[PDB]
RNA sequence: UGGCGCCCGAACAGGGACUUGA
């Protein structure tokens, strides 16, 4: 095959991210595969010519026991946002997202099969860390179109649509879409149907040699409203964290009002004094009731703008986070409560919350964590499952924001 | 026969050309003996008319030393991919350790062709010169020579997996568990491996043996230590001798356990002058006494064994310090250190002690590649409350309990709810934003109201004020009502120490009160009584 | 002369809380 030149962003140079440290049994994993990968010419070992560097991590995916190697092209993919979003793009059915059942099929090792352009192997090199430095980190390159890199979907697209047309063609009402290196299989049919189509459409890739969480539910996702705190008596302190949370709502609802219910603390109360909502004040409150239930008004997504997704970390495994562009205009706000370890937690919300991104807007969101750099940094590899890793920053999560539930 | 590295010029340039400074006697002469010299040897060869660079070339017997800033500028980035050292602690024990100092270690790699003519040279009376081999002081030496140097060491080291080679800049470190006799005959064969490729090595009279000095540390076969740290016995301390002062005790906290520097690197803040007598504090005299008798005896390491498991014993030193061993066997530790670092203005031991904890995992995974078994001094039920109801997603490795007098815990908890029968206090203060005469004061619901002005005080400051004195005006227990997003974050994290005086006198404040609520309302909402606290703490400084 | 580590200070950008004025 014919390589396809990649051209990398004008004024931008290859990625020159410095590897993060690796544990003894991901190091050994690593060296495992990639001499194999090296061996069937997939990689290649580099001298000092080129300074460019991408960290590559070892993780373990879902049911499975063989180490995976997870490279993080997030510069990489930074530094040629052009090629794969413009000259390549891959278009995002809108359809997959209120399907029955979507499942995620793993082709990135079809892309190993395409020759990578001789020209941008030197921006894909990655260098294997050694314990305590006793020996230099080995180098490698990619003679293949790397996977985890978002342009290789988009060059190895040609391949895949023609794989993918004859079985389209017998099965119209199945929506597949990639985004980086997986298959996001939509169908309406029943779970044991679907399946059945999963495997023709998996003994559809092995025909062509592409071997092959995992399954979702998109018409299953309903995103959690704000619910306000319902008794029968209202004490001062009630009022006053119902008013404060109410008249930081405003901010998303601007139907939102708090005049009444401010009526009621006049004077200087104990907090724990029992106030009788008045005829007006719970009127007014049955109002913001059923506005907070309502879904924000004009708020849409927009291509241009970069999804961000925050992350609140509520107590007892329960995790909320708000998936939005602009502030206060959350395009969806959720809640995982599945859930032991706050960052094995905190990595499956991640992974969940980027998943359901991809299948609703097909783009991966900036994720602000509420954890330290540092402690994430280092754990965050043990739990991670998904070949694609997305943009995050770390934030100090304000203590009036984690009460999106009380 | 060592295969040259391809080398080139950043996109856009050129080749440096650098006037010659015109040398004196004594360098022009000694320099051409040099250059005759390495010329003969191959290293250099005679490109006048076809290499139109140049270089400052100087002598600094005579050795020669040329600048390469022109080139060092122009040339491609290299990916230094050694960039750290191997901490000894990561070592493993060998039976028998040899050095070998790589004769003329860059003079034996060839140059690239292509790029020979950059490195030019001119002496005057001129000659030119060129580099057929790696210069000194280049930016890709040190980088194309490891490279070259690994590629001459894996047919060596994959015939020999027992021995162990390390490369630093210069020397070779060949440990190996076999006997005297045996090993010195495997160093020959590298000796002789390595002639084959040109690189020359000492032969065993010439050679070292241990303790071998590397990087500040004294490394021996079975044990390591940092070199002999001597402190000033001086009167006056100037910033550059506590900066001296400061980093050589670092080094040695690395290895000698319980090494205090908290209060000897608080005298660095606020001097700028290196001349500058600093009145040592009788707290930093105090820490500088036992440091110095920390080093009176001498402290050495242990080398890592992988059959065992790796033990971190912490403990807390005060004042936000901390300090960890890192151990396999009782009382024989690879490494010890500490953790004095405050993340914040406000922490307590608890999340000081996560810090640590995470400072440690991630030294011990570049040293030894697994996280270590911490033994912390924190009951397990003292950390599953702070964590469970903390907003961060902190989390640390497997760990046990140690019962150690300076065990950590939350020497205070704020109510979840409101208490019946406390006082409740709405507090709250305005700063002016010119002449910074602010005001705080509080409100109850029993009429009993109260002010104080303040100087020099920030908005922020006159909120945490307004907090200080509802605690100083209440019983044991106390309803706080704060419409200040500020004075809730700092208080609801449960510090137990900070930089502010004015936020400590209220966590020793906090600590008497059996029971303490803060809540908070949204400001100019006329939240009740929080209303009434502004128009007290507003009368004369806003508007 | 370059690199790394520690500390101090300054300028930058953003991510927040808050005050005053228009
Ligand atoms: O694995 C080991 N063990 C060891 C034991 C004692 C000494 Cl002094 C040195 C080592 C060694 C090293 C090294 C570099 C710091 C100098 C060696 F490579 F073996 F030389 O690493
Ligand atoms: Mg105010």
């Amino acid at each position: 095959i014919e390589t396809v030149p990649v051209k990398l962003k004008p004024g931008m140079d290859g990625p020159k991210v410095k590897q993060w440290p690796l544990t003894e049994e991901k190091i050994k994993a690593l060296v495992e595969i990639c001499t194999e990968m090296e061996k069937e010419g997939k990689i290649s070992k580099i001298g000092p010519e080129n300074p460019y560097n991408t960290p590559v991590f070892a993780i373990k995916k879902k049911d499975s026991t063989k180490w995976r190697k997870l490279v993080d092209f997030r510069e990489l993919n930074k530094r040629t946002q052009d090629f794969w979003e413009v000259q390549l793009g891959i278009p995002h059915p809108a359809g997959l997202k209120k399907k029955k059942s979507v499942t995620v099929l793993d082709v990135g090792d079809a892309y190993f099969s395409v020759p990578l352009d001789e020209d941008f192997r030197k921006y894909t090199a990655f260098t294997i860390p050694s314990i305590n430095n006793e020996t230099p980190g080995i180098r490698y390159q990619y003679n293949v179109l790397p996977q985890g890199w978002k342009g290789s979907p988009a060059i190895f697209q040609s391949s895949m649509t023609k794989i993918l047309e004859p079985f389209k063609k017998q099965n119209p009402d199945i929506v597949i879409y990639q985004y980086m290196d997986d298959l996001y299989v939509g169908s309406d049919l029943e779970i044991g149907q679907h399946r059945t189509k999963i495997e023709e459409l998996r003994q559809h890739l092995l025909r062509w040699g592409l071997t092959t969480g995992y399954e979702l539910h998109p018409d299953k996702w309903t995103v959690q409203p704000i619910v306000l705190p319902e008794k029968d008596s209202w004490t001062v302190n009630d009022i006053q964290k119902l008013v404060g949370k109410l008249n930081w709502a405003s901010q998303i609802y601007p139907g939102i009002k708090v005049r009444q219910l401010s009526k009621l603390l006049r004077g200087t109360k104990a907090l724990t004094e029992v106030i009788p909502l008045t005829e007006e004040a719970e009127l007014e409150l049955a109002e913001n009731r059923e506005i907070l239930k309502e879904p924000v008004h004009g708020v849409y997504y927009d291509p241009s703008k970069d999804l961000i997704a925050e992350i609140q970390k509520q107590g007892q495994g329960q995790w909320t986070y708000q998936i939005y562009q602009e502030p206060f205009k959350n395009l969806k706000t959720g809640k995982y409560a599945r859930m032991t370890n706050d960052v094995k937690q905190l990595t499956e919300a991640v992974q969940k919350i980027t998943t359901e991104s991809i299948v609703i807007w097909g783009k991966t969101p900036k994720f602000k964590l509420p954890i330290q750099k540092e402690t994430w940094e280092t754990w965050w590899t043990e739990y991670w499952q998904a070949t694609w890793i997305p943009e995050w920053e770390f934030v100090n999560t304000p203590p009036l924001v984690k009460l999106w539930y009380q | 026969p060592i295969e040259t590295v391809p080398v080139k010029l950043k996109p856009g340039m050129d080749g440096p050309k650098v006037k010659q400074w015109p040398l004196t006697e004594e360098k022009i002469k000694a320099l051409v003996e040099i250059c005759t010299e390495m010329e003969k040897e191959g290293k250099i060869s005679k490109i006048g008319p076809e290499n139109p660079y140049n270089t400052p070339v100087f002598a600094i017997k005579w050795r020669k030393l040329v600048d390469f800033r022109e080139l060092n500028k122009r040339t491609q980035d290299f990916w230094e991919v050694q960039l750290g050292i191997p901490h000894p602690a990561g070592l493993k024990k060998k039976k028998s350790v040899t050095v070998l100092d790589v004769g003329d270690a860059y003079f034996s790699v060839p140059l690239d062709e292509d790029f020979r003519k950059y490195t030019a040279f001119t002496i005057p009376s001129g000659i030119r010169y060129q580099y057929n081999v790696l210069p000194q002081g280049w930016k890709g030496s040190p980088a194309i020579f490891q490279s070259s140097m690994t590629k001459i060491l894996e047919p060596f080291k994959k015939q020999n997996p027992d021995i162990v080679i390390y490369q630093y800049m210069d020397d070779l470190y060949v440990g190996s568990d076999l006997e005297i006799g045996q090993h010195r005959t495997k160093i020959e064969e590298l000796r002789q491996h390595l002639l084959r490729w040109g690189l020359t090595t000492p032969d065993k009279k010439h050679q070292k043996e241990p303790p071998f000095l590397w990087m500040g540390y004294e490394l021996h076969p079975d044990k390591w230590t940092v070199q002999p740290i001597v402190l000033p016995e001086k009167d006056s301390w100037t910033v550059n001798d506590i900066c001296k002062l400061v980093g050589k005790l670092n080094w040695a906290s690395q290895i000698y356990p319980g090494i205090k520097v908290r209060q000897l690197s608080k005298l660095l803040r606020g001097t700028k002058a290196l001349t500058e007598v600093i009145p040592l504090t009788e707290e930093a005299e105090l820490e500088l006494a036992e440091n110095r008798e920390i080093l009176k005896e001498p402290v050495h390491g242990v080398y890592y064994d992988p059959s065992k498991d790796l033990i971190a014993e912490i403990q807390k030193q005060g004042q936000g310090q901390w300090t960890y061993q890192i151990y396999q066997e009782p009382f024989k530790n690879l490494k010890t250190g500490k953790y004095a670092r405050m993340r914040g203005a406000h922490t307590n031991d608890v999340k000081q002690l996560t810090e640590a904890v995470q400072k440690i995992t991630t030294e011990s995974i570049v040293i030894w590649g697994k996280t270590p078994k911490f033994k912390l001094p924190i009951q397990k039920e003292t950390w599953e409350t702070w964590w469970t109801e903390y907003w961060q997603a902190t989390w640390i490795p497997e760990w046990e309990f140690v019962n150690t007098p300076p065990l950590v815990k939350l020497w205070y908890q704020l109510e979840k709810e409101p208490i019946v029968g406390a006082e409740t206090f709405y507090v709250d203060g305005a700063a002016n934003r010119e002449t910074k005469l602010g005001k705080a004061g509080y409100v109850t619901n029993k009429g009993r109201q109260k002010v104080v002005p303040l100087t020099n005080t920030t908005n922020q400051k006159t909120q945490l004020q307004a907090i200080y004195l509802a605690l100083q005006d209440s019983g044991l227990e106390v309803n706080i009502v704060t419409d200040s997003q500020y004075a809730l974050g700092i208080i609801q994290a449960q510090p137990d120490k900070s930089e502010s005086e004015l936020v400590n006198q209220i966590i020793e404040q906090l600590i008497k009160k059996e029971k303490v609520y803060l809540a908070w309302v949204p400001a100019h909402k006329g939240i009740g009584g929080n209303e009434q606290v502004d128009k007290l703490v507003s009368a004369g400084i806003r508007k």
